[PDB]
């Protein structure tokens, strides 16, 4: 709606602080994946005979 | 002017929620450094890759 838009333009920038709230958590779910899991240098492999 | 007041009400209540987190992660964070300083400095620790 534009007339829905025009109207949203005067609240601010609300919604941009919004994005950056979402953009920093979303950033910071890889960075726990990446803190937990990726922990050793090189991936190793077992040898065949178990 | 009503509507002024709520406006920057809820803009100062985002701003102090914003930095009652933050105020969260950094306590976590001044914890952990106080840790630090505790076990790796005033001795020597056997955790590893603490």
């Amino acid at each position: 709606s534009t007339e829905c838009s025009n109207l949203l333009l005067q609240y601010g920038s609300f919604c941009t602080q919004l994005k950056r709230a979402l953009t920093g958590i979303a950033v910071e779910q890889d960075k726990n994946t990446q803190e937990v899991f990726a922990q050793v240098k090189q991936i190793y492999k077992t040898p065949p005979i178990k | 002017i009503d509507r002024l007041i709520t406006g920057r009400l809820q803009s100062l209540q985002t701003y102090v929620t914003q930095q009652l987190i933050r105020a969260a992660e950094i306590r976590a964070s001044a914890n952990l450094a106080a840790t630090k300083m505790s076990e790796c400095v005033l001795g020597q620790s056997k955790r590893v890759d603490f």
